[PDB]
RNA sequence: GUGGGGGGACGAGCAGGGGGCUCCCAAGGGGGGUGAAGUCGUAACAAGGUAGCCGUAGGGGAACCUGCGGCUGGAUCACC
RNA sequence: GUAGUUGGCGGGUUAAAGGCCCGCCAAGCCGAAGACGGGUAGGGGCGGUGAGAGCCGCGAGCCCCGAGAUGGGCACUGAGACAAGGGCCCAGGCCCUACGGGGUGCAGCAGGCGCGAAUACUCCGCAAUGCGGGCAACCGCGACGGGGCUACCCCGAGUGCCGGGCGAAGAGCCCGGCUUUUGCCCGGUCUAAAAAGCCGGGAGAAUAAGCGGGGGGCAAGUCUGGUGUCAGCCGCCGCGGUAAUACCAGCUCCGCGAGUGGUCGGGGUGUUUACUGGGCUUAAAGCGCCCGUAGCCGGCCCGGCAAGUCGCUCCUGAAAUCCCCGGGCUCAACCCGGGGGCCGGGGGCGAUACUGCCGGGCUAGGGGGCGGGAGAGGCCGCCGGUACUCCGGGGGUAGGGGCGAAAUCCGUUAAUCCCCGGAGGACCACCAGUGGCGAAAGCGGGCGGCCAGAACGCGCCCGACGGUGAGGGGCGAAAGCCGGGGGAGCAAAGGGGAUUAGAUACCCCUGUAGUCCCGGCCGUAAACGAUGCGGGCUAGCUGUCGGUCGGGCUUAGGGCCCGGCCGGUGGCGAAGGGAAACCGUUAAGCCCGCCGCCUGGGGAGUACGGCCGCAAGGCUGAAACUUAAAGGAAUUGGCGGGGGGGCACCACAAGGGGUGAAGCUU
């Protein structure tokens, strides 16, 4: 049976997609059906009461997208199996 | 491509009236869309049949009376003989008593009631009931 | 497999005792209704 | 996906050879219209022929029934070849001897083919040197 | 009426090829497929324990493995 | 494909036209609307089956036409033959013979052998029906008629009836009364003569029932004996391995009955061939995509014809067969009389609604345009962006790299790391989207040039120019092939380090084709929306892209928001549809067209053949044989080296005591 009206990638009306690289991986996928969770990041994690406002420190926080594969993203807990009832259902990944 | 305006104004009816429509409207139009509109209207499967007049040839607004279980056109016209009427008349229509077919003979559009009565045969163009 | 074999052919044929039959003769049609109207149809 | 196809007035000529190239596809009407029937058949059509036993041999019930079926071995008189038939009846099989002419007939099953248990046999012994074999087995006659 | 030589149209038959159409027999093999479960692994089904499958190429006792491109019939209908 | 082949002209021959044949001249004739080749078959009336459409040929027997007389040819006579019981020659048999010769071929009626699963009497008459001959009378006829044999088709009957007892209400037995269809004998009639029939007479219940089945389908036994997964049954399902309603038997019952069964073939079965009337997202089934020839299907109005079409009538469509009605055999089957049909062909007269053709005119489908915008659409040229690898130099020592952990490996001729420069090939991050473009494949940096295709706006131009499209053509990922260039990263094959029972795999180091460019080939893919193309109709709500119009604002912008129309692209969902998942104005709904494809599984995308290709291979594509399921969707559970929650000293954590070792009891 077809799972999925989406046929798991928001593709369109096209033919090819260009499709990318997965990182901590390879197997991939297209541009589509690739999860591209963000996190915020910055090296240094909660030392501002003893940096930055203590000598100069001007510290940098940087925005990373990350993008992974279904098996990675089902690895890292990005993505979980739900029931056939909450596939429909649009949550964001947690950033 | 369009071609079979009977076929198309005789589906618009179906689809029409399944929907419980008062009126529906027919474009485009030929003469033999109106003298069947006319064998209809003359049995009370059809109301009025105004008419409009455009540069695209014309237009039939038809009020429906509820009176249709099915229509539909005969594809495709067959020609048929005076003694073969019955034997087209159960094929397209539920008892005895129910339901006409449209037949246009030499003498015109008419129901097949009335090719019987005057005897003569011709082409099919749609059964109603 | 199956533990059969040619050399066993027909011994079940052989090793039923033999009951003699009595003789018959079965009805004729117009008989076999008479037969039938009388055990079915009446008590 | 719609309009099943040349339904025209004037389509009587092409309809006609439409449902003409879809008979092939039927078995039953490619197998009459070919002659295989009669090409590999070894009863060549016929619905029974005769036959010399060679071997009496037993084949095997499939796997859900355990019996040895006895059947014999046949060389057709009108073709020469060999084909295994099965004798019927709670010993059938010792009213056959070796050398003896048979009529071999079709066993039934479903289109001609072998029958419930028994596996790839086509044909069952009717006749044994011209008497029934029902009838030997039944006492009627004996076997001459 | 004829008997020879010959020319003609029709044309058997016997000699030959030439082609197919068919059909048998043939030392040996070639890819197969059925039994009943004998051997070696465990490829497929669960994330089948290296997600699976399609085309192609190479490789290997064997199932199969790897490279490329594709698909979800995926284990995701869901970023900010 | 054809080469006397297609035609012309002049001749010959014929009873007669003709490339029928001949002399000359030309290149024509047939073909995808299927030539040619192969296979099969005598054609029709008709017959079987089905409620019908239809399917099949049992299209054997009877009637009409054809051809043949062992195979192949050629002539005599005759009105007519190139002649089944006439002729001649060759081939191939056989027969008699006095060896010099001479006959003969049963596909005539009987009959024999042979083959095969499979088959009648070497009988009677020219009386009926006809024919040849005769003025006639009449003669002849294996045509024809009659019977014989034969489970040939159809029809009507018997194998007892009435009452009673035993028996069970059954069968059967016995008793009392009745009848004689029928069997037997006789007479008349019939018949060419017999036979049978019919009429009449005699004795007499007296002379006469089988075939297949009882587990379900499917009517009939959980009665009994025997066997014990053996034997046997079984169209399918399925039984039998000790208590068999399925086997062998007894008893009993069931169906039909002078029949009843077995194997075949056809039809129904079967909407599994679908015109009526199937299906193709996932069950088998949309060609990877497109251009188009034949074909099929095609807008509106006006006038003409009357081809199709419709109505009437006529000449016909042999008889038999079929349907209805009447009559005659005792009814029946059957025979006779009459009407209809036997689906069609042609004639005449009428109608012109639709189709067709001809003519005139339109703009609604289509094409061609103009305007401002949109777009990773294509080809070509130039440039850039980081990143990367390598090379040269400077700083600085001794590690780096990699892993689950290591090792291989790189490094003390200075590495990794940092800085200054150079070269090179590939890619175009974020923005960026179920965003865009394209027929599909596919297309993502900027500028430019040459093209293409669309959408929107339009009182612009033409006037049906259209749809689909067998065959035919073109484009068509990746891998791969041919020849050249290039080669950073990656990486089939291979080399090594590990792991492992093994490890020719999974990981690591390394590594060559290849990946990239050019010219050509291949022509395949989960080439997918697993959903062919064109058109119309059928609630809506919501996101977004392009154009346009109206209103409100303005980063006064080609900008933003609200609303309408047109065209795309997603989600939910009317009606409706579906086996369901689900589709639902982007249909899998209601319709109109055309093309492709499917008809249980395996054998098998295999074999043979053909075509294509440098090759790999590709396209097209069976059958024998084997089999009773394979398969779709969904439900309950079970299970998972999937996810989540709850719980327990027959779990753990924190503890306490132990057992496991010695001797001994058990
Ligand atoms: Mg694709
Ligand atoms: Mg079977
Ligand atoms: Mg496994
Ligand atoms: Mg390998
Ligand atoms: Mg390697
Ligand atoms: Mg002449
Ligand atoms: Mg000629
Ligand atoms: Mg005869
Ligand atoms: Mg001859
Ligand atoms: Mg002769
Ligand atoms: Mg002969
Ligand atoms: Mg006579
Ligand atoms: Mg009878
Ligand atoms: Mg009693
Ligand atoms: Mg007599
Ligand atoms: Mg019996
Ligand atoms: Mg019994
Ligand atoms: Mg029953
Ligand atoms: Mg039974
Ligand atoms: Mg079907
Ligand atoms: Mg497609
Ligand atoms: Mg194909
Ligand atoms: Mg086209
Ligand atoms: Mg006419
Ligand atoms: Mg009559
Ligand atoms: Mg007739
Ligand atoms: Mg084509
Ligand atoms: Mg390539
Ligand atoms: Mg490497
Ligand atoms: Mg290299
Ligand atoms: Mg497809
Ligand atoms: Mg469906
Ligand atoms: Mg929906
Ligand atoms: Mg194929
Ligand atoms: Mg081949
Ligand atoms: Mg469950
Ligand atoms: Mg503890
Ligand atoms: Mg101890
Ligand atoms: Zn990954």
């Amino acid at each position: 049976p077809k799972k999925r009206k989406n046929r798991g990638r928001k593709k369109g009306d096209k033919g090819r997609e260009p499709y990318v690289y997965c990182d901590n991986c390879g197997k991939v996928v297209p541009r589509s059906k690739a999860i591209r969770l963000t996190v915020p990041y910055s090296p240094v994690p909660p030392d501002l009461a003893r940096e930055l406002e203590k000598q100069g420190a001007i510290i940098s926080r940087y925005l990373v997208t990350k993008t992974y594969c279904i098996n990675c993203a089902v690895f890292f807990g990005i993505i979980k199996v739900r029931p056939r009832e909450e596939r429909k259902k649009r949550v964001p990944l947690q950033q | 491509v369009m071609l079979d305006l009977l076929s198309n104004a005789l589906t618009a009816i179906k689809n029409a009236e399944a929907m419980g429509k008062r009126q529906v409207v027919i474009w485009p139009v030929n003469k033999l869309i109106y003298y069947t509109l006319r064998v209809l209207q003359r049995y009370g499967y059809v109301g009025e049949i105004e008419y409009i007049d455009d540069g695209r040839g014309g237009k039939y607004v038809v009020q429906l009376l509820g009176k249709i279980n099915d229509i539909g056109a005969i594809r495709p016209r067959f020609p048929v003989k005076y003694r073969e009427i019955v034997e087209w008349e159960q094929k397209y229509l539920p008892a005895r008593q129910i339901g006409i077919l449209v037949i246009s003979t030499s003498q015109g559009v008419m129901s097949h009631l009335e090719a019987k009565e005057k005897k003569i045969g011709g082409v099919l163009l749609a059964y109603v009931y | 497999p199956s533990h059969g074999s040619l050399t066993k052919a027909g011994k079940v044929r052989n090793q039923t005792p033999k009951i003699p039959a009595k003789p018959r003769k079965n009805l004729t049609p117009r008989r076999r209704n008479i037969r039938n109207y009388k055990r079915r149809v009446l008590y | 996906p719609g309009k099943k196809s040349p339904y025209g007035l004037f389509a009587g000529g092409k309809l006609k050879k439409k449902r003409q190239k879809f008979r092939w596809n039927d078995v039953t009407y490619k197998r009459r219209m070919l002659g295989l029937a009669e090409k590999y058949d070894p009863l060549e059509g016929a619905p029974m022929a005769r036959g010399i036993v060679l071997e009496k041999v037993g084949v095997e019930a499939r796997k859900p029934n355990a019996a040895v079926r006895k059947c014999v071995r046949v060389q057709l008189v009108k073709n020469g070849k060999v084909v295994t038939a099965f004798v019927p009846y709670d010993g059938g099989l010792n009213y056959i001897n070796e050398h003896d002419e048979v009529i071999i007939e079709r066993i039934g099953g479903p289109e001609g083919k072998s029958l419930g248990d028994i596996p790839g046999v086509r044909f069952k012994v009717v006749k044994v040197n011209g008497v029934s074999l029902w009838a030997i087995w039944r006492g009627k006659k004996q076997k001459p």
